[PDB]
């Protein structure tokens, strides 16, 4: 299963020039492009090997569009400030995310396009790629403007067309990396936390993609009480890490097992102290 | 302002010299475009801005052309070392905002830029009014006056009819573009005809005054002139006729 | 190269419908279709635009093909005021690039044609005169003179509003002495019924 | 606008081995707004050559960044991550715990 | 491959 996602952030800085605009693009859990309004290149830039092969027409095109994205966001900041009756003095944020999913069979699975103002939902394209979900009266004004200009249709065409088309092209051109699965390297550690209790920490390392399920069990049964799960995190080499811990009573560690599920594994793994 | 404003409306520039063209967009409009247009062609894209940023200047024909919009409002298009080939209608446009909402483009009046190798080739128009023939009058009970503006260059004229001191459009038809008096010269002076048709009755009243007005845009105040004939400055040339019962 | 395609010229009669055709065979679902018009002596101005649905407003209708590979701008009842260049524009990013458009000429309804050539004398006690081919039917095609020293303008339509009367005319003149009206307005232009007095 | 404080994980790219070159990571996530200051500390002092990922965010709009620098862990060098953010009244400092 | 343009709010 696969996805392409673009994330766009603009942040106004009242007394200090035009908004900071940062754009990043991903294919699954792999970043492949970026743009930073403050950076020197003023170009869309590569961040994956397989995208560098793309010709200068690609780079010129993506750099024109990403810049137009930021200029449009620059307008939004002014408009939203008006919609909400806010002062010139405060820094505010707009975020746009859009992208598309394909099945394991490479056929179109779903599209999305949503928008937030100061970190909360403002407006979003519904799953039918035809209609809009608008939070408040401001977002309703936006909703009507967008319905009127058939924005959902333009977006539908992109998500079902170009989006999935270039996701596929990227997945081909970079198959050697994007389509490999790195199964998690796995182990358990043990810490005595008190006279009578120990923590068991179950580790998953250098796995890819990021999707993974670590669960604990007690006597072959799912267990949540006293379990701690951290956010899946980047190792920085393109792979991911995660751990899950339980606090058990000392001398009962044999009762517990950790189970690991991951696309790269022939089958789920079990670990015990 | 409320609409897109460009200045100067007309410009004669001596070849080899620089020229600056000004666009004032509709207040608050984020996007600003520059086009130029030749006779019998559509607008040719030149460059485009979103605020102060020149988002696309692929249309600029060469290094002599540059544009700026320093504070995201007024834009100036500068052409250095002008060539005759630069002559054209330069058209500014603005729209409220970029993006899928497709804010419509608003276009200004334009700047007619005429680059001339030699300003001595500039001539104001001469105007003459021809009275309707009695033959028309008796045959159709209508009277067609005909105005001829001749000998002018460049094609910077606006022709209007004034009847008892009031401009009229009903009954009028002016040629869409002029004729060259000398077809073999790309240099050629021009001629333009206009007709005003009124009722035989109206023309037959002697108290009715008809004036053909031709406004010409020529050399500016600071253009140097050293011919013996009057400097061909922007000016109005008119000819007239009074109504005749017989 | 060009992204839309249009006939360079076209003509229709007043008070009747005009279908102005446009081709854009290589089009995407993200390409909008825009029409702008340019009246004589004016700059372009917006008429209509759309994506896949047919559009209607006060000025016109936009008819888009099911396969979106062609479109039509419909003028329900073209007046003389609608003569203009109509531009069909394909756009997906606000580039708004113009082609050469279609130049629409709107022919007046000349009922009671009265093809005639008159001679008008200068008002200023001069000895110059001009020739006025007037009142022909709109199917008449004037042509520019071959004698360089003879001037013949294109035909021009005027509208005497307060009499609901419209008439075609073309004008011709020359400074050489041997010149006379038959010369420019020859039999190779004018029909019969051409009242051609002294 | 709801300001959200950063979640902070400090850790190594590869399993830690004294004397073996590696990367020190400080992953900050779940925060809003995006303005943040993150330092990697060696024995209490700011490491100078620190890089970070391009600003991105999660499904709930909260942001995340990865800061990182090459380092060679020893038995007794102490490493920490130091974070500033508008939600914080003083800098938050999270120590690297190799033994986790 | 970026959408050709985005809508202002």
């Amino acid at each position: 299963s696969h996805s392409m996602r673009y994330f766009f952030t603009s942040v106004s800085r009242p007394g200090r020039g035009e908004p900071r605009f940062i754009a990043v693009g991903y294919v699954d859990d792999t970043q492949f492009v970026r743009f930073d309004s403050d950076a020197a290149s003023q170009r869309m830039e590569p961040r994956a090997p397989w995208i560098e092969q793309e010709g200068p027409e690609y780079w010129d095109g993506e750099t024109r569009k990403v810049k137009a994205h930021s200029q449009t966001h620059r307008v939004d900041l002014g408009t939203l400030r008006g919609y909400y009756n806010q002062s010139e003095a405060g820094s505010h944020t707009v975020q746009r995310m859009y992208g598309c999913d394909v099945g394991s069979d490479w056929r179109f699975l779903r599209g999305y396009h949503q928008y937030a103002y100061d970190g909360k939902d403002y407006i979003a394209l519904k799953e039918d790629l035809r209609s809009w979900t608008a939070a408040d009266m401001a977002a309703q004004t936006t909703k009507h403007k967008w319905e009127a200009a058939h924005v959902a249709e333009q977006l539908r065409a992109y998500l079902e067309g170009t989006c999935v088309e270039w996701l596929r092209r990227y997945l081909e051109n970079g198959k050697e990396t994007l389509q490999r699965t790195d199964a998690p390297k796995t182990h358990m550690t043990h810490h005595a936390v008190s006279d009578h209790e120990a923590t068991l920490r179950c580790w998953a390392l250098s796995f890819y993609p990021a999707e993974i399920t670590l669960t604990w069990q007690r006597d072959g049964e799912d267990q949540t009480q006293d379990t701690e799960l951290v956010e899946t995190r980047p190792a920085g080499d393109g792979t991911f890490q995660k751990w899950a811990a339980v606090v058990v009573p000392s001398g009962q560690e044999q009762r517990y097992t950790c189970h690991v599920q991951h696309e790269g594994l022939p089958k789920p793994l079990t670990l015990r102290w | 302002g409320a609409g897109v404003s460009q200045s100067p409306r007309y410009k004669v520039t001596k070849r080899g010299q620089d020229v600056a063209l000004r666009c004032d967009p509709i207040s608050g409009h984020v996007s600003l475009y520059w086009y130029r247009q030749a006779l019998g062609q559509g607008p040719e894209f030149l460059t485009y801005f979103n605020y102060e940023a020149q988002q696309d200047k692929s249309g600029l024909p060469n290094d002599r052309f540059s544009a700026e919009r320093p504070e995201g409002s007024i834009s100036t298009l500068t052409i250095q070392r002008t060539e005759q080939r630069d002559s054209a209608m330069y058209r500014c446009a603005s729209s409220l905002a970029p993006g899928t909402t497709n804010e419509k483009l608003f276009f200004g009046s334009g700047t007619q830029l005429s680059v001339l190798e030699d300003l001595n080739k500039v001539f104001p128009p001469e105007v003459a009014v021809f009275e309707p023939s009695e033959a028309e009058i008796s045959h159709t009970q209508k009277a067609t006056l005909v105005c001829l503006a001749t000998g002018f260059y460049p094609d910077h004229v606006e022709l209007s009819w004034w009847v008892n001191g009031k401009e009229v459009h009903s009954g009028v038809c002016t040629d869409p573009q002029p004729l060259k008096e000398q077809p073999a010269l790309n240099d050629s002076r021009y001629a333009l005809s206009s007709r005003l048709r009124v009722s035989a009755t109206f023309w037959q009243n002697p108290r009715n005054h008809f004036r053909c007005q031709v406004q010409f845009y020529g050399l500016s105040e600071n253009d140097e002139w050293t011919q013996d004939r009057a400097k061909p400055v922007t000016q109005i040339v008119s000819a007239e006729a009074w109504g005749r019962a017989d | 190269d060009a992204k839309t395609t249009q006939p360079n010229s076209m003509e229709s009669n007043e008070e009747e419908p005009v279908h102005l055709p446009c081709n854009h065979s290589t089009i995407s679902g993200t390409d909008y279709i825009h029409w702008y018009r340019q009246l004589p002596s004016q700059g372009p101005e917006y008429v209509i635009h759309g994506l896949t649905s047919n559009v209607n407003n006060r000025m016109a209708s936009l008819a888009i093909a099911e396969d979106r590979k062609s479109s039509t701008l419909i003028l329900h009842r073209a007046t003389l005021r609608d003569a203009a260049v109509y531009y069909c524009i394909l756009d997906n990013n606000n580039d708004m690039r113009f082609g050469a458009g279609t130049r629409l000429t709107v022919k007046p309804n000349i009922q009671n044609p009265d093809p005639a050539v008159y001679q008008l004398r200068d008002s200023k006690s001069s000895d110059k005169s001009v020739c006025l081919f007037t009142d022909f039917d709109s199917q008449t095609n004037v042509s520019q003179s071959k004698d360089s020293d003879v001037y013949i303008t294109d035909k021009c339509v005027l509208d005497m509003r307060s009499m609901d009367f419209k008439s075609n005319s073309a004008v011709a003149w020359s400074n050489k002495s041997d010149f006379a009206c038959a010369n420019a307005f020859n039999n190779s232009i004018i029909p019969e019924d051409t009242f051609f007095p002294s | 606008m709801i300001q959200r404080t950063p979640k902070i994980q400090v850790y190594s790219r590869h399993p830690a081995e004294n004397g073996k070159s590696n990367f020190l990571n400080c992953y900050v996530s779940g925060f809003h707004p995006s303005d943040i200051e993150v330092d990697l500390l060696k024995n209490g002092e700011r490491i100078e050559k620190v890089e970070h990922s391009d600003l991105s965010f999660s499904k709930d709009w909260s942001f995340y960044l990865l800061y990182y620098t090459e380092f060679t862990p020893t038995e007794k060098d102490e490493y920490a991550c130091r974070v500033n953010h508008v939600t914080l009244s003083q800098p938050k400092i999270v120590k690297w715990d190799r033994d986790m | 491959n970026l959408v050709p343009m985005v809508a202002t709010v």
